């Protein structure tokens, strides 16, 4: 039982036990399935559902050559950085959206899924980088970051920090320090006359 | 080097009523930070193990309200407030104090659907003469649609108790009547089969007020 | 499912094979990994542990000097090299990921929260036995093989390797009241199961009963009549 008319299982994949750290954000190609974006948009499940370059009311009657689903986990404070032309630690060193971004940003609180009473220190974020990330770039290197003045010689220590730090996701956190799951849809439209699409 | 002791081995449960499993450790599992390094896992039939409780008493993701862990130091317990059909499986506890050097599990606790007692219908099958020509002879005894699973079959050949020459295997609980069925296969060389006359299958089961004996003679109908 | 084991199969004692566990959907490099096996019938047994940075490795006493665990974070995969295999290594091998991270040089999981992600498992059977088709014999019904209005009968699927076999009755027309039993590993190293079914005792002559036995590993399909 499998057909290209099967609806894309967004419900199942979104509900996964674990997501990727924002610094190594995971990217899927939605292919050979029917994506009904009204089922997401009209499910009151998601806190953030903001689209850019496209009206979300008319996602279902558009033609897409290529659809990308970028997924990761950040804190609720940082969800406002998942937008074009934003600044901060995430947008600059983890996940940058371009100014001409044509897609949708979907986010929802995942406290019950990603927070652990022991403390969940496995979701990471990048804290230092020589330059800001170009849009849709992904940096997973672990080179020892040089503060600015004195050399590091590839060894950690004073003014020489490991570029990745762990989030501290416990369920007693404030809403702003609680983990939020983010899914970012990237659209490629079909060059075609109005008469067809 | 910490020994886990689960109790009971089997535990029938009524859907809609509570249930409790116990896990005892040979040494305290309470760490100096105030956490009890003991996890609970569930292995639904024909499925991977599933995490239920972590750090002694905290539910993993997605686990319904019904489940709850408790206990400290050396004696811990699971508690399902309302058992429901899908909870059937094997529940293992695991100490995590000595991670990542040793990861010690318990024996597990098989969970049945509780139902009224059911005496097994016993049927015996002589070795077919088609098989008889191979060289071996398999006598088969069938306990059919019974509960609970605890059942003892004994093979007597001319009233002599046979041991270490037969194997048995039981079906998993049926989803409509919650019963088991058990086949015992007495295997003997054709020579040994012919030299004895009365082959009997002796069944002891809780549902039977008295042990049932099914027997036959080599030549009958 | 976010972890997927592969490579398991049939192997002769003293031989070797390698298992592979492929992560997808999360950052494999951020978690530590475990191999956990379950022998047929028996319970869960931990095998080995590898840290996130692949820097702290522990095996169990039973597999030391024989199994070696390794990981390749660039390929989001976990490896287990199983050398000098014994028959008792037959088991379903799971890969699972405990939560937490290692600090400094001392291996200890901080903020532990259990093995929240388990694979689907891959099956490894260690046996020198040779592939063989089954010998199907009938368990014919009698009159002292009838209880109180119904009658039992069945097929004995004996001596075959490896698992599994499929058994239907009347090519699937007979389903109610069937009981195909779990196979048993005989002393010889061959498998043997039985399939039985309770039919009405008033239809032994008017109804044909034929079990259909299929053993794909030997291409052997056998249909047997069960007559009084
Ligand atoms: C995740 O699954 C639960 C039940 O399994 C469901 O209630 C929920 O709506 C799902 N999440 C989404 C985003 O649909
Ligand atoms: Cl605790
Ligand atoms: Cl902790």
């Amino acid at each position: 039982h499998h057909h290209h008319t099967n609806l894309c299982p967004f419900g199942e994949v979104f509900n996964a036990t674990r997501f990727a750290s924002v610094y190594a954000w995971n990217r899927k190609r939605i292919s050979n399935c029917v994506a009904d974006y009204s089922v997401l948009y009209n499910s009151a499940s998601f806190s953030t559902f903001k689209c850019y370059g496209v009206s979300p009311t008319k996602l279902n009657d558009l033609c897409f050559t290529n659809v990308y689903a970028d997924s990761f986990v950040i804190r609720g404070d940082e969800v406002r950085q998942i937008a074009p032309g934003q600044t901060g630690k995430i947008a600059d060193y983890n996940y940058k959206l371009p100014d001409d971004f044509t897609g949708c940003v979907i986010a929802w609180n995942s406290n019950n899924l990603d927070s652990k009473v022991g403390g969940n220190y496995n979701y990471l974020y990048r804290l230092f980088r020589k330059s800001n990330l170009k849009p849709f770039e992904r940096d997973i290197s672990t080179e020892i970051y040089q503060a600015g003045s004195t050399p590091c010689n590839g060894v950690e220590g004073f003014n020489c920090y490991f570029p990745l730090q762990s989030y501290g996701f416990q369920p007693t956190n404030g809403v702003g320090y609680q983990p939020y799951r983010v899914v970012v849809l990237s659209f490629e439209l079909l060059h075609a006359p109005a008469t067809v699409c | 080097d910490i020994v886990m002791t689960q109790s009971p081995l089997s535990l029938p449960v009524t859907p809609g009523e509570p249930a409790s499993i116990s896990c005892r450790s040979s040494q305290s599992l309470l760490h100096s930070n105030g956490y009890n390094y003991l996890d609970w896992y569930l292995q639904k039939p024909g499925q991977s193990p599933q995490l239920l409780i972590y750090l002694g008493s905290n539910r993993a993701s997605g686990v319904p309200d019904r489940f709850s862990g408790s206990g400290s130091g050396t004696d811990f317990t699971l508690k399902i407030s309302r058992v429901e059909a899908e909870d059937v499986g094997v529940y293992y506890c695991m100490q995590a104090l000595q991670t990542p050097i040793t990861w010690t599990f318990g024996q597990g606790t098989k969970v049945d659907i509780k139902r009224t007692v059911a005496a097994p219908s016993v049927f015996i099958f002589p070795p077919s003469d088609e098989q008889l020509k191979s060289g071996t002879a398999s006598v088969v005894c069938l306990l059919n649609n019974f509960y609970p699973r605890e059942a003892k079959v004994q093979w007597k050949v001319d009233n002599a108790l046979q041991s270490g020459n037969s194997q048995e295997s039981v079906t998993e609980q049926d989803s409509k009547d919650s019963t088991y069925s058990l086949s015992s296969t007495l295997t003997l060389s054709k020579a040994d089969y012919e030299k004895h006359k009365v082959y009997a299958c002796e069944v002891t089961h809780q549902g039977l007020s008295s042990p049932v004996t099914k027997s036959f003679n080599r030549g009958e109908c | 499912v976010q972890l997927v084991e592969s490579g398991g199969g049939l192997v002769q004692p003293g031989g070797s094979l390698r298992l592979s566990c492929a992560a997808s959907g999360f950052t494999f490099s951020s978690y530590s990994m475990n191999w956990v096996r379950q022998a047929p019938g028996k319970g869960l047994e931990w095998v080995s542990y590898i840290s996130s940075s692949s820097s702290t490795i522990y095996y169990a006493d039973s597999v030391k000097g024989r199994f070696t665990i390794s990981r390749d974070n660039a390929k989001n995969s976990l490896y287990l090299q199983m050398n000098s295999l014994r028959a008792e290594d037959t088991a379903v091998y799971y890969c699972a990921s405990p939560g937490g991270i290692t600090a400094a040089g001392t291996s200890v999981l901080f903020g532990y929260y259990g093995m929240d992600v388990w694979g689907q498992g891959t099956t490894v059977t260690v046996s020198s036995a040779s592939t063989k088709g089954p010998s199907v014999f009938p368990l014919a019904p009698s009159s002292k093989s009838t209880s109180g209005g119904t009658a039992a009968l069945g097929c004995l699927v004996k001596d075959y390797f490896p698992e599994p076999v499929t058994v239907s009755w009347n090519s699937g027309a007979l389903t109610s009241g069937v009981h195909t039993f779990p196979a048993v590993l005989q002393s010889s190293g061959l498998y043997s199961l039985s399939s039985v079914v309770t039919v009405p005792s008033s239809s032994l002559g008017t109804q044909t009963y034929i079990c259909n036995v299929n053993h794909k590993p030997s291409n052997t399909k056998v249909d047997k009549r069960v007559e009084p």
